[PDB]
């Protein structure tokens, strides 16, 4: 029997998760008008490509974005979910790819029934202590896999989804299903592993972690910073002014490469000391106030590269496998303050850069919307501290055009 | 009573009188080291002094350096009284607004000019042929822009900057030079370069095609006489260095070139108007003058543009000039004169007049 109020969790109770999920489908197809009904039918048709369209649309210039008919299918879409927001908790089932948290080999063999402690404790310290960035359209399931469900991997997540999570129940011939728009970043609290019909699986526990993320909603984030960071543009010290401006006005080349050659040691500098210090301290000023994703286009020479170098060819696969190995869980610092962005667009100004930073920012940490500064809006430029620290949690690519580029998913840590 | 056009870039200063068809001087935009050295004479002092550029990137970076430039301008090289002439400024696309306000007030408190006006470079070089709508690539020794202009407004949304001209196309030159056998490496050996630069170089109209004749034969190879009687061969850097424009990987930037920024600048402007803005492609500055500029990027804007537009590319023999020229027109309208800023109006409303009225 059922209870006349559902829980958070239908756990192994699939009779009762697809039927109830079944009225849902049936209460929702009341809200949705035909264009989010046409979305719903051409999704269905279509899945993987939509989905695929829904990871990569923001990367490409805004007018390529604007110029793209797959928007019509992603908007439409994207308000059908948005709009069946759930009035507490629920918990969604749903199977992946371990390279998808980084783990680039496999759990065990779909042949082999058992999964070693050696493959446990790898994917254990692989996806531990980190958040990794979720995107785009995902059917889940409200129920446990069990004896006769399709499995077609050894890692089930387990996600707990809060209140207000915007989930649309819909019917694909005799299944019911629930799609929902990932926008948040996932973390891995507890892997346990269980046994399904006669094969071991890791059952991944997994909560979200929201950040904003304006993503090519520019102007949006552009009114963000600007909310929040007009006061801070007036209560800087006239030395902090003075030294922030500099820097946004090309200082910041000289005073990055006497960071970056630790010149405050070998060759130490008090005037550009006070700089570093006054900037630092404009960054401490007004600490970002929300968890908040920027994105960085990177020149190579970050990541040990030139143009001309072999390696930076990420068209070839073995490139892209260089790459992970030596960076994907890894931690970098930068010596010198960093310039990142609200907006994940390209711009003619680093067109051709191939590797990506996306970067969640914890709520409290040093940085400042510099673009709240008069002098030059057209950055969208978040502006974080000197000597932070980065986790590398995840390396995605993607085409543009003919050419192979790389999303880093990144946290800061300090 | 006859007004001043002072066309301030990162290279060079062209400055004269509104009413004549050129600018009377144009001198370097450096000073040396109160009283500091300026036009020419920050090089013949390089010694006690090392020669510094106030404008960079087409903005202006040094108050205090500019304030030489522009005495200079005055005293030395026009040889008038500030006090006794408006003065047309110009200013580059996208001039921060704190940026015109500083110049404006220099204007009337450091040189007491009795009126003046800043004027968009961009604007003045489509101004000069006498256009008011149409897109410009203006391009000189520290910056290049695409600037959209419809009716007389440039159109900031979808204005394009590359740091990206003259000065580096020289550096480029000078490092393949050097790798040709030669070694051009000084400041001295730098402007020798910009001069092989300015005479010889030319955009290919097929770069790999190019270079494919250079690998296989003589036929573009060219001569230079250095000042000392050495006479050097050019081959294909004589179309690799421009090339970088259109390529600025060669230089290891991975920014789009000019071609596609122009592109770019069109596809960010309303439907409406890209037609009109495709049908008047206009080249200004010094960066703008290689033999085959035009055909190239005939070539490459037809190839992103939809197969049935019709693309014109305008550049004006005397497109080195266009922004200096279009002030000189623009400060010897009847109507502009209603649009300087006086003296008494800087006195009566700050600095910040210089937004009611420019
Ligand atoms: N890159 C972006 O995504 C971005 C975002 C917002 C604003 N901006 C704007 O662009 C300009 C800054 O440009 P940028 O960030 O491309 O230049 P940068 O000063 O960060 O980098 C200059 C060069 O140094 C390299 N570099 C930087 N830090 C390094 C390190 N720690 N180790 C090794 N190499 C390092 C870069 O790869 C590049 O080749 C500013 O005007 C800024 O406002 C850029
Ligand atoms: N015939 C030519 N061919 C190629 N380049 C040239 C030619 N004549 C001048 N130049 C280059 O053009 C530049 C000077 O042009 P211009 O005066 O338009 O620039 P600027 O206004 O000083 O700089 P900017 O506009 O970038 O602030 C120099 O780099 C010079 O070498
Ligand atoms: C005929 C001429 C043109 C010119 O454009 O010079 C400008 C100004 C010049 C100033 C530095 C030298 C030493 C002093 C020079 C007096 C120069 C008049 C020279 O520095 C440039 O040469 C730079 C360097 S090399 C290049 O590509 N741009 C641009
Ligand atoms: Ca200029």
């Amino acid at each position: 029997m059922a209870f006349i109020e559902r829980p958070e969790d239908f756990l192994k109770d699939k009779e009762n998760a697809i039927q109830w999920e079944k009225k849902e489908a049936e209460r929702v197809e009341k809200n949705l008008d035909t264009l989010e009904k046409e979305a719903l039918e051409l999704y269905k048709k279509d899945s993987e490509q939509i989905s695929n369209y829904s990871q990569t649309r923001q990367y490409f210039y805004d007018y390529q974005i604007e110029s793209n008919p797959r928007e019509k299918e992603y908007k439409n879409l994207r308000n059908a979910i948005s709009k069946n927001k759930i009035d507490k908790p629920i918990n969604v089932y749903y199977f992946e790819s371990p390279e998808k948290f980084a783990f680039n080999k496999e759990i065990r063999t779909e042949n082999q029934n058992e999964i070693s402690l050696e493959k446990f404790n790898e994917l254990k310290e692989t996806i531990q202590d980190k958040l990794f960035k979720q995107d785009g359209f995902k059917d889940v399931s409200l129920y446990e896999p069990g004896n006769g469900d399709e499995k077609p991997t050894p890692l089930l997540i387990h996600l707990k989804l809060p209140k207000n999570t915007g989930m649309l129940p819909y019917i694909n011939s005799n299944d019911v299903k629930t799609l929902i728009e990932q926008d948040y970043s996932i973390k891995i609290d507890k892997i346990v592993r269980i046994v399904i019909e006669g094969k071991q699986y890791i059952k991944a526990e997994a909560s979200i972690v929201n950040s904003l993320d304006f993503k090519d909603d520019v102007s949006k984030g552009d009114l963000w910073g600007k909310e929040n960071y007009s006061d801070w543009s007036n209560k800087l010290t006239p030395n902090e002014l003075a030294d922030v401006n500099d820097y946004m006005r090309g200082g910041y080349t000289a005073i990055n490469n006497y960071l970056i050659s630790n010149g405050p040691l070998n060759n130490p500098n008090p005037e550009l000391d006070s700089k570093v210090n006054n900037i630092e301290n404009a960054l401490k000023l007004t600490p970002i106030p929300s968890n908040l994703i920027v994105y960085r286009r990177s020149g190579p020479q970050e990541f040990g590269l030139t143009l001309t170098s072999p390696e930076y060819d990420f068209n070839k696969i073995e490139n892209i496998d260089a790459f992970k190995e030596k960076w994907e869980g890894k931690v970098i610092t930068y010596p010198n303050f960093i310039s990142t962005s609200i907006g994940s667009v390209n711009m003619s100004a680093f067109a051709k850069r191939k590797i990506i930073l996306r970067i969640n920012i914890p709520k409290d940490s040093p940085g400042a919307y510099l673009s709240a500064i008069p002098g030059y809006a057209g950055e969208y430029e978040v502006l974080l501290n000197h000597g932070s620290k980065f986790k590398i949690n995840k390396v995605d690519s993607y085409k543009d055009g003919t050419v192979t580029k790389l999303i880093l998913d990144a946290t800061l840590i300090n | 009573t006859t007004a001043l056009v002072c066309d301030n870039g990162s290279g060079l200063v062209k400055a004269g009188f509104a009413g004549d068809d050129a600018p009377r001087a144009v001198f370097p935009s450096i000073v040396g080291r109160k009283d500091s050295y300026v036009g020419d004479e920050a090089q013949s002092k390089r010694g006690i002094l090392t020669l510094k550029y106030p404008i960079e990137h087409g903005i202006i970076t040094n108050w205090d350096d500019m304030e030489k430039i522009w005495h200079h301008t005055f005293y030395n090289e026009l040889r008038v009284a500030p006090e006794e002439h408006p003065t047309l400024l110009t200013e580059a696309p996208l001039n921060p607004k704190a940026n015109r306000e500083k110049m404006t007030q220099i204007m009337f408190e450091t040189f007491n000019v009795p009126a003046m006006y800043v004027a968009i470079q961009a604007v003045l070089s489509l101004y000069a042929s006498g256009r008011t709508t149409g897109i410009v690539l203006d391009s000189g020794d520290g910056v290049t822009h695409n600037v959209p202009i419809y009716e007389g407004y440039a159109l900031p949304h979808a204005i394009m900057r590359l740091d990206l001209a003259g000065r580096d196309l020289t550096d480029y030159l000078m490092k393949i030079l050097t790798e040709r056998g030669y070694s051009f490496v000084t400041t001295a050996e730098r402007e020798i370069v910009r001069d092989i630069k300015e005479k010889l170089c030319y955009v290919a109209l097929d770069f790999e095609n190019e270079m494919a004749t250079a690998a296989s034969s003589s036929s573009l190879e060219k001569s230079y006489e250095l000042p000392d009687g050495q006479v050097i061969t050019i081959g294909n850097e004589r179309f690799r260095c421009p090339e970088t424009l259109f390529q600025p990987s060669f230089i290891g930037m991975e920014s789009a070139g000019i071609h596609e920024t122009t592109y770019n600048s069109i596809m960010k402007c309303d439907i409406d108007i890209r037609k009109d803005l495709y049908a008047n492609n206009v080249m200004s500055g010094g960066t703008t003058m290689y033999p085959g500029i035009a055909d190239r990027m005939q070539k490459e804007i037809t190839a992103l543009a939809p197969s049935t537009m019709k693309i014109k590319i305008i550049a004006p023999p005397e497109r080195k000039y266009s922004v200096w020229i279009g002030g000189s027109i623009l400060a010897s309208l009847s109507t502009f004169q209603q649009m300087w800023i006086t003296k008494q109006e800087y006195d009566e409303a700050g600095p910040s007049i210089v937004h009611r009225k420019c």
